[PDB]
């Protein structure tokens, strides 16, 4: 089948509780952890998955392992603190990628964002430059927004993503009654 | 239509709430298992006793086995408890010492020839405080050889400062076969009048008739006081046949005056015995519910057959 | 219900244990499953001045002695002076406790599997395995000792026997010679021991025999062997006064004579039922008697006349007896059924 | 709390093995190891330990790498074999 990693960040933040959105969402997108972890399950039961936030203190709540039944129960607790952090949150991450078991799997990190970026357009097209030089997968989903969805945005993704052939997508999700299940599924990338 | 919602919630809130005490309780003794099976982990421990000592540090052993060794002193106990004379315990890694291992109204007169149910009251008397268990037979002779073995039982009396000397139906002992018997006497007055602190140990003594119970060792010196027991108090009886009336239920009307002055010369437990039998005896009618009436007549009647076979 | 959402974490953290623990209880079994001998248990209390003093007293099968203080799991009927404990290799330590007795050989003594007063006698024993459901409202306590004595020829221990067969639990055999013995200081451990074995097993039917005998008082005062059954009797109602386990299995008490009576034998658990038999009646032997002999073949024409007369003082093993001995001559009679008049023959045979 | 404690000489020679397995890779930073010990007496003893893998950051100071799993796999092996020995702290063979 394929080899590759699974690593998720989920928002701790209180705008996941907003009440004109989802009522608490988090609980929506852990679903969505859920059946696509249940797919890739399916597909290949030989990927692991990790959990970290993007909080301002990283912590792994589980290792990455194949069995996502203790996972399961590591969902709770997700600790409502902090607000948002970017790069220690890529660094936790794309460098911690060395300490997987197999080294035939492939790199795959997404992310979850409700919050807005605190850092400038440097640091983005740094970490960008960085995560291109070093190759990694990156797939950019973003829960909820305040100011304008895509200015900046499209450039750091524009200038992130290489190997135009078969490469990353990016995933927008506008406002509306209908889950972000079915909306995350809708590209290559889940399924 | 908001206001039942609370009360909904409140309901599966309660019922989610309420399956916590099927598991955190046992948790607790699962928890328990392994913290046992972490104080397992200690083992291989022997012992040995101290004769000489010759070094205050280090001293000489002796096993049970009989090979005797030598061990040293460990950081961890003092030299208060390391003084030869106490047998102590001794590890087979490098022979150290975990721990040590320790070996193992001054009198009363109560005659009974009025019935019985003294024993009753000191049973009484044991089951609320009593200060410690302890029990002597009548005749530890037939158990001459009998006397060492009074020494060490009156040795143990010694050993442990708190004592109470219960002793039943001493008229059987209180009368070449009678040298013997005269020269155990003597033995006894050699004990009690020997060298011995009275003030701590009390000793109490059961009998049936005054005849056999040696008035002259009835003395002031072999016995402080005398106290003579008729029958239990009436406030005793009264509370008693309370207290057995409880379980079993009777008509509206109840009246124990009757059942306590009607009783005369009576114990308690054949009283209570008495009583089992008036049931067994109401209990012929297959009602629910019993009279006084019945419960009198019963009462009546067997107490006189107990008083014709009081003979 | 928002606060009620972080019970889920704890259910998942107790479930998470529960699968944790199925290693650590799978270890024990393979563990504990063969001790390799058996060693005696004294209990001995110390003191470590949590740090609480505790500790016990080995003694190996070698005569080996050795230091351990008082572990393994929950105890209940532990911390007694028994023995065969489960122990491993160096560890010495206690596992699992089962007490088989003390010198075993007294316990195996044997293996079993007058209308009006029998009619008391079977209720007295049958109540106390019926009504103790119905003993909570009507508050009726059971008798537990119960005297059972008459003049001799009465037959009352094979009447017993065969009552025993009626309450259908296990019947035990112990008589008044066997309690004296050559050894000394037997008395407490029979006894002790006695109530170990019916403290674990069924509610069984315990029943002696000949306790006038043992329990004479002898009022000469020159000489006689036993004093010993005599302080036995009177720890026995010491146990049977001021200890709470005597609401446990009864024992049955019988005497041949009324000659020697002890007074301190009445109480709930002493002796309570007291029934003489005066001069038992004839056509109650032949209801009995038709009872026991109903199972062999016997023609169907009896007056029980002759029967009920001729028999005079005799035991209900004698009538027994009596049937035997009518089936003894039977055989070489020819007939291949017993007649009537082979019941008075065998009467007049063998008494 | 603790006066003193003891230091057994074989957790450094596991980081004389922590610089023997290295096997000459170019990075050979700080690595961050799982100290074992008894915290039950007043005074700690060092008996044995193993060792996590653990990495940083060139540029940014604040990366840090730890495992959960391998830990509780570990002292879970550890404790199943000795029960006589817990979990106390970690140890650095960074200078600075």
């Amino acid at each position: 089948m394929v080899l590759e990693s699974t690593m998720v960040c989920v928002d701790n933040s209180e705008y996941m509780r907003n009440g004109d959105f989802l009522p608490t969402r988090l609980q929506a997108q852990q679903d969505a952890v859920n059946i696509v972890c249940h797919s890739k399950t399916r597909s290949n039961p030989e990927n692991n998955v990790g959990l970290i936030t993007l909080a301002n203190d990283c912590e792994v709540l589980t290792t990455l392992t194949p069995d996502t039944g203790r996972i399961l129960s590591k969902l709770h607790t997700v600790q409502p603190k902090g607000k948002i952090t970017f790069c220690t949150g890529i660094r936790v991450a794309h460098l911690a990628l060395k300490h997987r078991q197999g080294k035939n799997h492939k790199m795959r990190i997404i992310a979850f964002v409700g919050s807005p970026v605190e850092d400038n357009e440097k640091d983005l097209v740094k970490l960008a430059k960085r995560l291109k030089k070093e190759k990694v997968n990156v797939d950019i989903i973003n829960f909820g927004e305040e100011e304008v969805n895509t200015e900046k945005l499209t450039a750091f993704v524009n200038t992130l993503n290489g190997k135009d052939g078969t490469g990353s997508h990016l995933v927008t999700v506008p406002p509306g009654p209908s889950l972000a299940d079915a909306l995350i599924s809708s590209p290559i990338l889940a399924g | 239509d908001y206001r039942k919602k609370l009360l909904e919630h409140k309901e599966i809130d309660g019922r989610l709430k309420e399956l916590r005490e099927q598991l955190k309780e046992l948790t607790k003794q699962y928890e328990k298992s392994e913290n046992d099976l972490k104080a397992l982990q200690s083992v291989g421990q022997i012992v040995g006793e101290v004769l000489k000592q010759l070094t205050e540090e280090k001293f000489i052993v002796k096993a049970t086995n009989g090979p005797r060794y030598v061990v040293g002193c460990r950081r961890q106990l003092d030299k208060s408890k390391l003084k030869p004379g106490t047998r102590v315990a001794l590890d087979m890694t490098t022979l150290t010492i975990m721990r040590y291992l320790p070996r193992e109204p001054k009198g009363c007169l109560l005659y009974g020839p009025p019935g019985t149910g003294k024993t009753l009251l000191a049973r009484a008397v044991a089951s609320q405080l009593d200060c410690n268990f302890l029990k002597v037979v009548s005749s530890s002779i037939v158990d001459g050889e009998s006397a060492r073995l009074i020494r060490e039982m009156f040795n143990y009396a010694r050993d442990h400062q708190p004592c109470i000397i219960f002793m039943d139906e001493i008229d059987a002992i209180g009368g070449s076969a009678d040298r013997e018997i005269q020269r155990t006497l003597m033995e006894l007055l050699n004990q009690m009048d020997g060298f011995d602190t009275l003030h701590r140990v009390k000793m109490i003594m059961a009998t049936n008739r005054p005849d056999t119970l040696d008035p002259a060792l009835l003395r002031p010196g072999r016995l402080d006081r005398k106290i003579h027991i008729d029958l239990p108090n009436e406030q005793a009886r009264l509370d008693i046949l309370k207290i057995h009336a409880g379980p079993i239920t009777k008509h509206g009307e109840i009246d124990y005056e009757a059942i306590v002055k009607l009783s005369d010369g009576f114990n308690g437990a054949d009283l209570r015995n008495v009583c089992t039998e008036a049931g067994m005896f109401a209990i012929r009618a297959d009602h629910d519910f019993v009279v006084q009436e019945d419960f009198m007549k019963a009462v009546r009647k067997v107490a006189d057959s107990k008083k014709l076979e009081s003979k | 219900k928002i606060m009620k959402s972080e019970v889920l974490r704890v259910t998942h953290e107790l479930q998470a244990m529960k699968d944790k623990i199925k290693e650590n209880s799978e270890k024990i079994k393979v563990n504990k499953t063969l001790p390799y001998l058996v060693s005696n248990v004294i209990e001995l209390l110390d003191v470590d001045p949590q740090r609480k003093g505790k500790c016990a007293v080995i003694k190996t099968s070698t005569r080996q002695t050795y230091f351990l203080p008082v572990i393994g799991l929950v105890d209940a009927e532990k911390l007694k002076p028994g023995d065969l404990v489960g122990v491993n290799k160096d560890s010495y330590l206690i596992l699992e406790t089962l007490p088989t007795e003390y010198d075993s050989r007294v316990k195996a003594m044997e293996v079993d599997e007058l209308d009006k007063q029998i009619q008391e006698l079977v209720e007295a024993i049958v109540l106390p395995m019926n009504h103790k459901e119905k003993f909570e409202n009507l508050g009726i306590q059971p008798p537990k000792g119960v005297l059972m004595y008459g003049p001799p020829g009465t037959g009352k221990t094979l009447l017993a026997r065969a009552c025993a067969a009626q309450t259908k639990a296990t019947f035990l055999k112990l008589a008044g010679p066997q309690l004296v013995q050559m050894f000394i200081g037997d008395g407490a451990k029979l006894v002790r021991d006695a109530f170990a074995l019916a403290k674990e097993k069924a509610p069984s039917i315990i029943f002696i025999d000949e306790l006038d005998a043992i329990g004479t008082k002898r009022f000469d005062s020159e000489k006689a062997g036993d004093r010993e059954v005599q302080r036995t009797m009177l720890e026995l109602l010491n146990q049977l006064d001021g200890f709470q386990p005597n609401t446990q299995v009864k024992v049955i008490a019988a005497t041949n004579r009324v000659d020697i009576l002890d007074p301190a034998l009445l109480r709930s658990g002493r002796l309570d039922r007291k029934i003489e038999f005066p001069m038992p009646n004839e056509e109650a032997r032949a209801r009995i008697m038709q009872i026991h002999s109903r199972k062999m073949n016997v023609s169907p024409d009896v007056n029980y006349e002759e029967l009920a007369r001729c028999t005079d003082d005799f035991n209900g093993a004698q009538c027994k007896a009596v049937c035997v001995e009518a089936g003894m001559i039977a055989l070489r009679r020819g007939a291949t059924e017993l007649t009537h008049e082979d019941y008075m023959e065998g009467i007049l045979e063998v008494q | 709390a603790v006066q003193k404690v003891v230091v057994h000489p074989l957790v450094l020679l596991s980081v004389v093995d922590h610089f023997n397995r290295i096997g000459k890779v170019g990075n050979q930073k700080r690595v961050v190891g799982v100290l074992l010990g008894s915290w039950q007496k007043k005074v700690l003893d060092v008996s044995n330990s193993f060792a996590v893998p653990f990495d940083e950051d060139d540029k940014d100071d604040s990366v840090w790498f730890l495992d959960h799993d391998y830990l509780e796999n570990m002292y879970g092996m550890f404790k199943k074999v000795n029960a006589r020995e817990r979990i106390v702290g970690w140890y650095h063979t960074g200078p600075k």
